[PDB]
């Protein structure tokens, strides 16, 4: 099969203030060569995750996601580039993109909608 | 215009220049 | 395009005691003429929201939804007649209907299912 | 039979008489 | 502008004036 | 249940020059009162079917559909307002609308796409 | 109609540590003959529910589900074999199967995916 | 995995007088033991295919399907119990059922709708 | 009532008696 | 190999021997 | 929006010996710069279309598709890279890939299944 | 092994070397 990036779900509707995990899958034959894996997560014009050389590089991470966004490293060996974002706000609504380079390269879009908060 | 550090962001990946990055568009 | 009312989602499965936002969208060209907008929300034979002349009229609101149902006014300018209902119970399961009059008129149905509570 | 205030409910909208309202059916 | 025979087309139905007909729009 | 018009299928992809049947369903309790049934089919700004008083009125039928479009009367007693169009061309692509008045009134949209012809 | 078991939803994505209700429906004409109803719930090679003779038999219930899994008896008269599992963990991910014997017999599969927990 | 019968498509809309192939798949590990395979196709209360002991038994085939229905034997080794029916008529509309016994047993339903013919 | 040859039809398979066959229902 | 109490588990139902039970497979 | 290639339909089931049009869409702002457009169609390890510099290059086209496959040039200005294949056979079943380079680059997969022929 | 004319096929596009082409795989 050709190198393809796939998303099990391309539309998330999350409640205000909750935590969400948007998932993105890439092919991992045999074992995982972590050195060759590059994972970029970004929504709109802001970077969220720049995973290069086995670590997350914070150089270009948008300040909104400081201590709020996380890429589970241990799931990468299963071909899962799952992105976690906690305490989502209305500014987190938009189109996310998941760009993965591991031998080949591909990307998919994911749409997230955030509901308005419920009053007291 | 164009954000900073797009050179480090794009020099190692085809994500930019293929139109995949909105942070660093192909001609920013 | 013809005047149409649309629902992004026509089947909600909500947990007992949670809060839900069922959404309903109508076309808003240019700015919003609030005086001409009429929004009715009702499930089964009970009215939930009677939004006329820019305000909610409680004259026919079913008593179950007193201080429990809300129509976010600020989203109406975006063409969003989103209905919020808090602390949903098993009596909230059924078919909701969203009737909107703004120049033209249309309506759509939404089905809500409420799970039984989980014991201690 | 028929709920009260259906006149105020229906006189300004086509929702009733088009079969859209279960609260105020077309012939209650 | 407006097609002919919209009067016969619309006088018996709510399809026009509810924004449902593109042939006879509500204000043609 | 409220008076609703429904479409089993809202997107048809038909081959050039073929025949298609786009279907539209309305509720028929007991027997059918044909005198009270009004069925309008129109795509874009052109009328296709004006079924009033038990017969099709050709007064406003677009000339493209002369001897090309048909509403099967015998299926109306089953609540089926099925529209047949033969020898479809590229001009037949667009959004159709199905407007039915039988006691109440409702309508739904259907999108038809017509493929380009295959060469010799 | 033939005796069939159906699932309104065959793919659940639940958050770590939450409670879920996976549903499974079977036909109940007239009243319910509880004596003739047998309901088995099992995921992977472990039994979860063995509902025979109107009661749950714990003889073969996997120890993970002790005081954690429940079959709502009162919904059985509605043809609902809904399974509740509380405080779901990563070990709860897999394929569940719902086997129902009531006159006839049938079964359906349900897939549950459990997200990783969100850190502090 | 448990023994399951699956259908790639559970709703067919076919034109009057055309030929259709409704498909039904069962698991074939290693090679195929044809002697152990039993395939029944039936719609409504009429049998269509009774494939036992490597051949079709016509003893109970409904006369409507004489020289009209066929089960492609060569695809059985691929786990494909595909049913072909030629020159479909309005009497062919209904719910088909595909019952397969090969070690285990399972079945699935398929709905076929036949359009009315287009006039000259 | 019941069609003929249901005995040959059902004696080798669980399809009948599990409610799967409309031709030979469990209690015809 | 095979779990215990599969006899009580399977003797009253067709779930096993039809390939539906992974706990008690048809030939464990 | 980012440069993306999309498919309105990713699974085609075609009858043996018929003609099919599998569609693939790319973004065309303003007018179309034909010189910059590159379109590759290939299924399995065989090339079908190599559209470079405004013309189809037959240098690497698989011989099976000689005078059988066609890319409608006139639809390219609408952002439609629609592929036509006539007289499809069982060898045409598999996964097609649509690779488009126009400023950016992207690709999508399409699965085609071909039914067995119906006998006399 | 590797088909002919993959050089002309791949030198102008990123389709190969990104794993998109089965005709000309990245390392044929
Ligand atoms: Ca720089
Ligand atoms: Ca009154
Ligand atoms: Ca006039
Ligand atoms: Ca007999
Ligand atoms: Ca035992
Ligand atoms: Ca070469
Ligand atoms: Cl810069
Ligand atoms: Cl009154
Ligand atoms: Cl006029
Ligand atoms: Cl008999
Ligand atoms: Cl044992
Ligand atoms: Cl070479």
């Amino acid at each position: 099969a050709a190198f393809t990036v796939t998303v099990p779900k391309d539309l998330y509707v999350v409640e205000y203030g909750s935590n969400m995990t948007i998932e993105c899958k890439f092919p991992v034959e045999k074992q995982l060569d972590l050195a060759a894996l590059i994972v970029y997560w970004e929504m709109e014009d802001k970077n969220i995750i720049q995973f290069v050389h086995g670590e997350e590089d914070l150089k270009v991470q948008h300040s909104s996601y400081r201590q709020r966004a996380r890429l589970l490293k241990d799931q990468l060996s299963l071909g899962n580039a799952a992105l976690q974002i906690t305490d989502v706000k209305l500014q987190d609504a938009g189109v996310y993109r998941c760009m993965i380079s591991y031998g080949g390269a591909d990307y998919k879009r994911i749409t997230v909608k955030v509901n308005a908060p419920h009053a007291a | 215009g164009c954000p900073a550090d797009c050179y480090e962001y794009c020099r190692g990946v085809p994500f930019c220049e293929l139109g995949w990055s909105l942070r660093c568009p192909p001609h920013c």
